[PDB]
DNA sequence: GTCCGGCTTCGCCCGTAAATTCAGA
DNA sequence: TCTGAATTTACGGGCGCAACTATGCCGGAC
RNA sequence: UGGCAUAGUUGC
């Protein structure tokens, strides 16, 4: 192929086949006139050495390099090895009808419609709009319809909007780890540049919203577009083939406000009155009447189907909170109320969606899934749950922690130096007890940062279950988990090395305070191990998955 | 005090502790390395100096002739650097180098010679390192990043137990000469010492030793001590020196003087030792079975037949002691082979090897080399002394040397390049006393052991390299040659230097494409420590031990500095105030602490000097008089951190930033972030876009202003004085008197540079930040260049920003930003884009830049000009064509019939095709430039006739402006000087200000000065004439084109990417995200003030990613803002200066012990306004990285504001209108726009060009190229039932040339049905396997 | 400018075949 | 002096996916 | 008009 100018591309296997000519034409000319034994036996070896890196460069030693001094490839380096034919262009192929772009929330959607760009989504259906300008006459020969969609004319895209009704596209991001990294939607035509992905089925994609690209490719024939729309949809594809629990589980601001609405307080707006059901606690929470959470009676009509599948209605006076009234009103029929008179952390909401599934069906889950993505997000945003940086209460009880730790080692260390101990056991002690402290210093930090909230206008004080942001995440399975805000307030703790080692001396400042210098050193440790363990230590996961699908 | 260019926003500054050192040159490493390889070394030690007197002089194999050295010379560069970047060619020095050719005749060794012909011969063109440490090699800017290899010596290791698969621990000691062949000392199970070079083959070490010639005999006695058996009367009274008794069992009766110390049996004890060491014992009795497993140390001879009866290290026994007892031999030495003390491992190596003689060690040696080849004496000889004994083919260099001697506890540092026998047998000792228990290994990851090759180093390297082949060149050349017929020009020949150093600049691992899309950027780039390259590790190969921090890291390399990725550790990044020993080892400062006092005296220690001291943490607190107030400090000693006394402290660090570098170093409150988020941080800093104006971040960190002016992107003052012009493109300073050099005079010019592309297609533009008549100090900056605020580094904008959730559209990370953001244009950023349309001389003629294009009609060729190149400031969209260009290469003739057939269809189809180079797809902006470059000869067209015309006119303007600018200095000063010593006034304005040689003037030295200042005007005029003569000679010149290319136009498209959903924005602490919503003003939150928040975040991102620095940040920007913001309450509404420097003043004094200490009272209510309208928009707040403001000052500073307390307002819902219950956190924060555009992104194909081998899609975005459905996908689809839609993925979408065509066309039909067919891919596989003697077929049904 | 040709070592792990070393007769 | 088993040593294969930008691409006789 | 190499970068 013409490199830039009059050079032509430098190919490899031409080299070894024009070096393996010239050698069997040398040895040819010498046994034409009789050459002496000693050169034609040179001349022999010279030609079986050229052979032997054409059919396979480096494997008797001695790898010929060509310009550049890089090893040929020859014929069994193309057909092996990762970039080897199997590999790279049979296993794998590069696939027209298939863009890229960033992805971004657009909360607004439905789980089986995703937002395509107008952009990605005329550039990749140019076949189908050139077929629907031929049918409707506004073109007759192609070259016509090609220049129409190329100036973007106003008629083009009600083709397009005409073209894209129910077809299905398959949106797929990089590491396709398991078989929900790629799912089919309904396209929605976006006026912008990034593709709109539905919240829900992040969790299933590992798709953040920090930079991430996804990949649409558009199904063609009849039998691919209904292969997408009957199994490859987001809305097919609630439970994990992995195991059993729901994989459109709501994430962290779903989460959150649905935790936010179904609480409750010892005291608040509108608490004790008796409301005529859910329809009556909206009412009273847009008016500002009463709080989101709080304590009040109200007469909940909840459906039971134990008999031959007839729903049964059963009307109660439930003792409950307005928030709860109100998430009530999006769960279905079937479901019984005790499912929505808890907390309804992460795992409560997971649970939930299970046992809809289980009982009613597919598309009752779907649709709750949707209105329980619609109503955290309204009712997170209503909270205004923020995050300051007097959140972090810092425990009393952790100095005194420390100290002790301190003083503990410092004697396991006087006993070592007198030789009762040796290195390795004294080592693994001062671990222990370290590990110890640090525990210690999370449950105390715990203990005062859940029940740190006593509120009273009423009478005596009644403890409560703090409205504190850091802990109203955490608990909620929102975002984080005991480690990380033990590290926000708590001690942080004994760090890794790269290589598994523990370093036997820990931090003893969280992050709301300092970190000097000499911690900030120790925690360089554990970070760089825990940037390694992700670009160098994932080749062995992605090979053990290789081989076990290779297997099996 | 402040030098009027800081006063004009004096940034409040939180730092507790006082600065000591101030911020080094932060390019320091580059410049100084690239000077001490050109500036002229008499010494001869540094560049090429060194490498002239090392390879020449040069003599003929015989001493026939010599060719030696004089002196070299760097000439003046053939093109300035802006002009070596817009035409493409390297920046570079001509080397010039006087070399004198001498001649001997018959027998005059030293006589007189024949005739010494001596000439200034041209010897290739080196790169020049312009002065911000980058190099211009094919009109791009390009960085060579330093080196961090291992340095030149000796280390021992382990391979600790991995082998053998029993736990033993080997020992390996490796010499590695700076430029040489390795030679490895190793260890098996059998522990037998082997030796191998190069690693070839490993062979026993012994043979080397012969190869030294030395004897078996002298071998032993070299190696172990010698005991001493003597045969008085009987029993062999053994001379034993009692410290040799400890460590075994006593396998007999110890006794002497009648006194049993030991008895049989048992051990030998600690007081037994001390008592034979106090009673004197030297000789004892011993029995026979002692003596019956030693060995013996050299051979012996019997008397009768004179020959051998035992050799050198052979195991004595019954046999052989008889025979040498009649012999005569009464003194017998012996091995003292200790079981574990001093192993006989020498002994084992000697009996194993079949090596006895010093022929057959080299002959040995010289097959292991050359495995195969005929042996000869003389090629073996050879060949093992220019191993590692030739000065030319190996070279310990004086860091090696040094190194070497160090690590064999030798005590002089200076020795000779290449090793000798004592060092190899100091090598070999070490490595068996390593081995015996005493001593340890050596850990290649200390800083102490690792060197820094910078940019001087390895181009003197490949300058070596060059000179070595012109070295052997010439010594040919003086063999057969003429000697007087020829001067040394055809001699030396250019080609290989200026090939291998051009080839090493341009081509190289370490010489890297510059990121430039920040002044930060190339900073930081510039200051890289690169493990890899050549002569370094691999990022396939190193794993876990140079990617980890070591201790040594401290105060020389940046922990947290460094990239994710494939290589992460081997890129590590320069301290800020690290520095490269003469050596190359990394140094950082410390300050002297002699007494208890600290002394304010700094001293640069390396990695192994600083290992034996204890350094006080700089974190400690001093008093007035400077002593460490607490009774115990925290230092750290030998790389463990602990707890140290007051008097004990050697030093201590002279700043709390010297453990970062110049990248983290700008990420306030970085103490507060997890050391990953403090990584991300400053990688994503790296990639923040300028913006179109800067912003001058609130809180920084007091570094902004350090990187700004180090980096070449500001216009810094050389001199102070007083600006006596400035406009939008130029800078002119009046310098003061008092430095202004005698003579010249003498104003300085600073010529801006203005709108041009950067290596990232961002914009690189100057803008001036001073007015008339303003006075400005020495290093003050003029012009700030991109993303800067008068001097101080503004890689994003501040704005104000709320965290909490918003309705869902910042779920994950995504950003929710107002439509008042895009409204202000503040994060608009302006990307230059360079599009080449090139003109060839292709087969059927060659092509054409007309006009006349067809297929097309004039209303898109009517923005064109009659030359067929677009206008300068049209405004291009995607698709519009640029520089039209149809060539005659067009298609083929057409015969008779056929030409007839296409006539009769009645069309007008010629011979020319379009190629018409028109904007990519999706891209538009305006045209700012436009550059044709024309080959020599070749009638360049109309517009490049404009263009050259227009070129030449603006050359003459700037050139007489600058002319006339400085004559109108040197007038002035004239004016100046006459205004004393009979001053005419009057009538000084009736004759012209040119006739002023004729007045009239005393005697003293002011006349002379008149005479200096004339004589510059007069020599000012001719370089003047010349200079112009110069310019208008390279602008109507050709230029130097590729081979075989007419013509190139250079068109550069200004587009400007305002914001949009996609853009990638994060803060700098590790906080990304994609904007997912540009949200109308009126739906913002809004305070109790109505103004809105200019972002929305999602506060489940601090606790989940430990970057608690943003709420801090946000926190203290809020409280900075807060102050802005009363300083325009008191500035909007005119009020007096007296209250408004009240406030200022109480703003600047809040704090707990801050070190700034600014005082208002000299600013004379002039400078305080000024100094208002800057804080206006919120007072500039400097928290340093570890020396940070507490929260304690922020709740200070956000009470002296009218803000609560608690950083936390109450927000009302922009669309509901009600109250947010749950104040939220709102602040300002500082957003950069990372340079990850949406549109840079977003792609989509349907059907484009396939690739030839396979005719599968092409890859990557820049080439219509599709997504690879890669392995994983395949399973992915196989998971599910989706078999139709993977067939289609890849048969019909891919490469199946028959199905893809048949599938469009079906498609543009109307039926979506699929023909299956087989793949091409398979077809290549199946005959790739039928190119080897592989038959694979598809056998029939 | 147009036409013609054959000096780098330095990673971790594991499976398998060849060579060695016991452990005998 | 031979011969089988177990051990050691040598040596060949493996070392995740996807994506974007830039430069450079052969040295020696007529 | 499609290939390889090196360097840098993004998401996991
Ligand atoms: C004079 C100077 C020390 C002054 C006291 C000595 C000590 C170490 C020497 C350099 C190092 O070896 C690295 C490198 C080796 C190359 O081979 C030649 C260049 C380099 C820079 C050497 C030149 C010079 O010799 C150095 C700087
Ligand atoms: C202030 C200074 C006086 C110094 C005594 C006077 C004397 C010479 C003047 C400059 C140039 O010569 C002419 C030129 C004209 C163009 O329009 C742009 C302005 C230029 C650069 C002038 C600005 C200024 O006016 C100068 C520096
Ligand atoms: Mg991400």
């Amino acid at each position: 192929v013409p490199l830039d100018g009059g050079r032509f591309a430098t190919s490899d296997l031409n080299d070894l086949y024009r070096r393996v000519i010239n050698r069997n034409n040398r040895l040819k000319r010498l046994l034409d006139l009789a050459a002496p034994d000693i050169i034609v036996r040179n001349e022999k070896r010279m030609l079986q050495e050229a052979v032997d890196a054409l059919l396979d460069n480096g494997r008797r030693g001695r790898a010929i390099t060509g310009s550049n001094k890089r090893p040929l490839k020859s014929l069994a380096d193309m057909i092996k090895g990762k970039q080897g034919r199997f590999r790279q262009n049979l296993l794998g192929k590069r696939v027209d009808y298939s863009g890229r772009s960033v992805i971004t929330v657009g909360p607004y959607l439905r789980l089986h419609q995703c937002g395509l760009p107008k952009k990605m989504a005329l550039e990749l259906f140019k076949p189908f709009i050139y077929g629907k300008l031929e049918l409707r006459g506004l073109a007759t020969t192609i070259k016509a319809a090609k220049k129409m969609v190329e100036r973007e004319e106003a008629v083009v895209w009600d083709i397009l909007d005409e073209v894209i009704r129910e077809h299905p596209v398959l949106l797929n991001r990089a590491p396709t780890l398991h078989r929900l990294g790629i799912q089919a939607f309904e396209p929605v035509l976006i006026e912008g540049k990034a593709i709109q992905l539905h919240p829900l089925v992040c969790a299933a994609y590992n798709a953040d919203f920090d930079g991430d690209q996804m990949a649409v490719h558009v199904p063609l024939t009849l039998e691919a577009q209904l292969e997408a729309r009957a199994l490859m949809m987001s809305t097919n594809n609630i439970l994990s083939p992995a195991n059993g629990e729901p994989i459109i589980v709501p994430s962290q601001d779903v989460v959150l406000g649905l935790y936010y609405m179904t609480r409750d307080c010892v005291n608040a707006k509108g608490e004790g009155m008796v409301l005529t059901g859910p329809k009556e606690a909206e009412r009273l929470y847009r008016s500002g009447l009463a709080s989101l959470h709080a304590r009040v009676k109200v007469r909940i009509t909840e459906y039971e189907k134990d008999a031959n599948g007839e729903l049964v209605a059963k009307t109660s006076l439930k003792d409950t909170t307005v928030g709860r009234a109100i998430l009530w009103m999006i769960v279905p029929k079937g479901l019984p109320y005790s499912i929505v008179n808890q907390a309804l952390g992460k795992k409560a909401i997971s649970k939930m969606l299970n046992t809809c599934y289980r009982i009613l069906g597919l598309k009752p889950t779907v649709i709750f899934a949707d209105q329980i993505m619609y109503t955290g997000f309204a009712y997170a945003a209503r909270s205004g749950a923020s995050v300051g940086i007097d959140d972090m209460v810092i425990p009393e009880k952790k100095h005194e922690i420390i100290s002790e730790a301190e003083a503990e080692v410092a004697e396991i260390q006087e006993q070592f130096q007198s030789g009762l101990v040796t290195a390795g056991e004294r080592y693994n002690k001062v671990i222990d007890i370290w590990a110890a402290a640090n525990d210690r210093v999370s449950k105390a930090m715990m203990d005062n940062l859940q029940t740190e909230t006593v509120i009273n206008r009423d009478g005596q004080e009644e403890k409560q279950v703090s409205f504190n942001s850091i802990y109203m995440m955490a608990d909620s399975g929102a975002r984080g988990s005991a480690a990380q805000i033990r590290q926000l307030a708590g001690m942080r703790g004994l760090m890794a090395k790269p290589d598994g080692s523990i370093i036997e001396t820990p931090i003893t400042a969280n992050f709301r305070e300092g970190l000097n210098v000499l911690q900030y050193f120790i925690s360089t440790h554990g970070a760089r191990k825990g940037l390694a363990d992700t670009a160098l230590k994932t080749a062995n996961s992605g090979y053990l998955t290789r081989r076990l699908v290779d297997v099996a | 005090v402040y030098s009027y260019t800081e006063k004009k926003r004096i940034r409040k500054d939180f730092g507790k502790r006082p600065q000591v050192l101030d911020v080094p040159y932060l390019l320091s490493i580059q410049l100084d390395s690239f000077q001490k390889f050109i500036e002229q070394d008499p010494e001869g030690q540094y560049g090429l100096e060194a490498a002239f007197r090392s390879v020449f002089p040069i003599q003929s194999y015989s001493g026939n002739s010599e060719l030696q050295y004089v002196s070299y010379r760097l000439g003046e560069p053939v093109f300035d650097v802006q002009e070596c970047q817009i035409r493409g060619v390297t920046y570079s020095a001509p080397l010039r180098v006087k070399l004198r050719l001498v001649i001997y005749e018959r027998e005059a060794p030293e006589g007189t010679v024949k005739d010494i012909k001596e000439q200034e011969v041209y010897m290739g063109e080196i790169p020049l390192m312009t002065d911000n440490g980058t190099f211009v090699i094919n009109g791009t800017e390009r960085v060579i990043v330093s080196q961090l290899h291992r340095s030149p010596g000796v280390f021992f290791d382990s391979d600790k137990g991995k082998t053998h698969s029993s736990g033993k621990v080997l020992y390996n000691a490796r010499i590695i000469p700076y430029r040489g062949s390795w030679l490895d000392f190793e260890f098996d199970p059998k522990d037998n010492l082997f030796v191998r070079i190069d690693r070839r083959r490993k062979l026993p070490a012994t043979i080397i030793l012969r190869a030294l010639n030395y004897t078996t005999e002298q071998i032993l006695d070299l190696f172990f001590e010698k005991v001493i058996f003597e045969i008085r009367d009987n029993k062999l009274q053994m001379e034993l020196v009692p410290e040799r008794l400890r460590g075994e069992t006593a396998s007999f009766d110890i006794e002497a003087n009648g006194k049993v110390y030991v008895e049989k049996g048992r051990r030998i004890t600690a007081r037994h030792i001390r008592q034979l060491e106090k009673d004197d014992v030297k000789l004892i009795e011993v029995p026979v079975e002692y003596i019956a497993g030693k060995v013996v140390a050299k051979d012996y001879i019997d008397e009768s037949t004179g020959e051998l009866i035992c050799a050198a290290n052979m195991e004595l026994s019954l046999d052989l002691l008889a025979k040498l007892s009649q012999s005569g031999h009464k003194r017998i030495e012996t091995l003292f082979t200790n079981d574990l003390d001093h192993g006989p491992y020498i002994s084992e190596t000697l009996r194993v090897d079949p090596t006895n003689d010093r022929l057959s060690a080299l002959v040995e040696i010289y097959r292991m080399m050359r495995p195969g080849e005929p042996p000869t004496r003389e090629a073996a000889e050879s060949l093992f002394e220019n191993l590692f004994f030739s000065e030319d083919r190996y070279d310990l260099s004086a860091v090696g040397r040094m190194k070497f001697n160090r690590s064999l506890l030798r005590e002089e540092i200076e020795g000779s390049g290449i090793l000798s026998k004592d060092d190899i047998i100091d090598v070999m000792k070490k490595l068996i006393d390593i081995r015996n228990g005493k001593g340890e290994v050596d850990d290649i990851d200390h800083l102490g052991n690792r060197r820094i090759r910078s940019v001087g180093e390895m181009a003197e390297n490949q300058f070596r390299v060059g000179l070595v082949r012109v070295e052997r060149a010439v010594k040919e050349r003086l063999s057969l040659g003429d000697l007087d017929t020829l001067m040394p020009q055809d001699m030396i020949n250019a080609k290989p230097i200026s090939a291998a150093v051009k080839e090493f600049f341009g081509s190289s691992q370490l010489s890297q494409f510059m990121d430039q899309n920040n002044p930060l950027s190339e900073i930081t780039h510039k200051r890289r420590i690169s493990a890899l390259g050549p002569g370094g590790l691999t990022r396939e190969r190193a794993g876990f031990e140079v990617r980890d921090v070591h201790p040594t890291h401290y105060g020389r390399v940046c922990p947290i500095e460094t990239p994710e990725g494939p290589n992460i550790g081997l890129i590590n990044s320069l301290s800020v105030y690290a520095q490269t020993n003469e050596y190359g080892f990394l140094e950082t400062p410390y300050r002297k602490v002699t007494d208890g006092v600290v002394t304010d005296e700094i001293h640069y220690l390396s990695a192994i000097e600083e290992g034996n001291y204890v350094i006080a943490q700089a974190n400690s607190n001093l008093d007035e008089e400077g002593h460490f107030v607490e009774d115990l400090v925290t230092c750290r000693s030998k790389g463990e951190s602990s707890l140290f006394s007051r008097d004990q402290v050697d030093y201590m660090d002279v700043s709390t930033q010297q453990v970062v570098s110049v990248g983290a170093s700008l990420i306030p409150f970085l103490e507060h972030d997890d050391a990953n988020r403090a990584l991300m941080g400053a990688n994503m800093q790296r990639q923040a876009v300028p913006t179109l104006r800067a912003d001058k971040p609130l809180v920084g960190t007091g570094m902004e202003r350090a990187v700004a002016v180090d980096s070449g992107v500001t216009a810094v003052a050389k001199r102070g004085g007083v600006v006596q012009y400035v406009d939008a493109s130029r800078i002119v300073i009046k310098v003061n008197e008092d430095e202004m050099y005698p003579g010249e005079a003498g104003i300085d010019i600073y010529n801006l540079t203005k709108y041009t592309r950067s290596n990232q297609n961002t914009c690189i533009n100057q803008m001036p930040c001073v007015s008339l008549g303003e006075p400005v100090e020495r290093g003050d900056v003029l012009a700030d260049g991109p993303s800067t605020d008068l001097g101080e580094l503004a890689l994003g904008q501040n704005m104000r920003v709320a965290f909490m959730p918003w309705n869902g559209y910042n779920f994950e990370d995504s950003i929710l930003v107002s439509e008042r953001v895009v409204q202000e244009d503040r994060f608009t950023t302006i990307h230059i884009q360079e599009l080449a349309c090139v003109s060839r001389d292709t087969k059927l003629g060659p092509e054409e830049i007309t006009a006349d294009i067809p297929n097309v009609g004039e209303a898109a060729l009517s923005k064109l000009d009659e030359s067929g190149i677009v206008y300068i400031g049209a405004e291009v969209t995607g698709g519009d064509i640029l520089v039209g260009k149809v060539t005659p290469k067009g298609e083929t003739q057409l015969t008779p019939e056929e030409k007839l057939l296409r006539a009769i269809f009645g069309e007008k189809a010629s011979d020319v095709k379009d190629s018409s180079l028109r904007v990519p797809n999706g891209v538009s902006g305006t045209v700012i430039d436009v550059q044709v470059f024309t080959r020599d000869g070749v009638e360049k067209d109309k517009r490049a006739l404009e263009i050259e015309e227009m070129q030449l006119k603006q050359a003459k303007k700037d050139l007489s402006e600058e002319l006339q600018i400085l004559e109108a200095g040197l007038f002035s000063r004239i004016r100046a000087v006459l205004v004393a010593g009979g001053v005419e006034a009057e009538k000084l304005d009736k004759l012209p200000r040119d006739r002023w040689l004729e007045l009239g003037l005393t005697d003293e030295e002011k006349q002379n000065q008149l005479e200096q200042l004339a004589e510059q005007y007069d020599e000012l005029k001719h370089e003047f004439e010349k200079k112009l003569e110069a310019k208008r000679r390279k602008i109507t010149q050709g230029d130097d084109l590729a081979p075989g290319v007419l013509k190139i136009v250079k068109v550069y498209l200004a587009v400007k990417r305002r914001i949009q959903p996609g853009d990638k924005m994060a803060g700098r602490h590790g906080n990304k995200g994609v904007i997912s919503k540009i949200n109308p003003i009126e739906d913002m939150p809004y305070d109790e003030n109505g103004t809105p928040v200019d972002i929305v975040l999602n506060p489940l991102g601090v606790p989940s990613r430990m970057n608690i620095g943003q709420i801090l940040e946000t926190h203290l920007g809020m409280a900075a803002k807060g102050i802005g913001d009363k300083i325009n309450a008191m500035l909007k509404q005119q009020q007096e200066v007296a209250k408004l420097r009240e406030f200022i003043q109480r703003a600047y004094d809040l704090g707990a012990d801050v070190r700034q200490k600014v005082d208002l009272s000299t600013f004379s209510d002039e400078e305080v306004m000024r100094l208002a309208e800057n804080l206006r928009k919120g007072m500039p707040i400097a928290t340093p990285v570890f020396d940070g403001a507490k929260e304690a000052e922020i709740k200070e500073l956000l009470k002296l504001g009218d803000l609560p307390t608690s950083g936390q307002i109450r927000l009302y819902d922009g669309r509901t209108g009600e109250q947010f219950e749950r104040p939220v956190t709102v602040g300002y924060m500082y957003m950069l726009k990372l340079n990850h555009l949406v549109d840079d992104k977003m792609h989509a194909r349907s059907t484009g060009s396939y690739s030839l081998v396979t005719q599968q899609p092409l890859g990557g975005k820049a080439q219509f190229g599709g997504q690879r459905f890669g392995e994983m996908e395949v399973w992915a689809l196989e998971a599910y039932g989706a078999a139709y839609t993977l067939q289609e993925m890849l048969t019909v979408k891919s490469d199946d040339v028959n199905g893809r065509t048949k599938m469009y066309k079906n498609i543009v039909d109307g039926n979506h049905q699929m023909e299956p067919g087989m793949p091409e891919s398979f077809n290549v596989l199946l005959k790739e396997i039928r190119s080897l003697g592989i038959n694979i077929e598809l056998e029939d049904e």
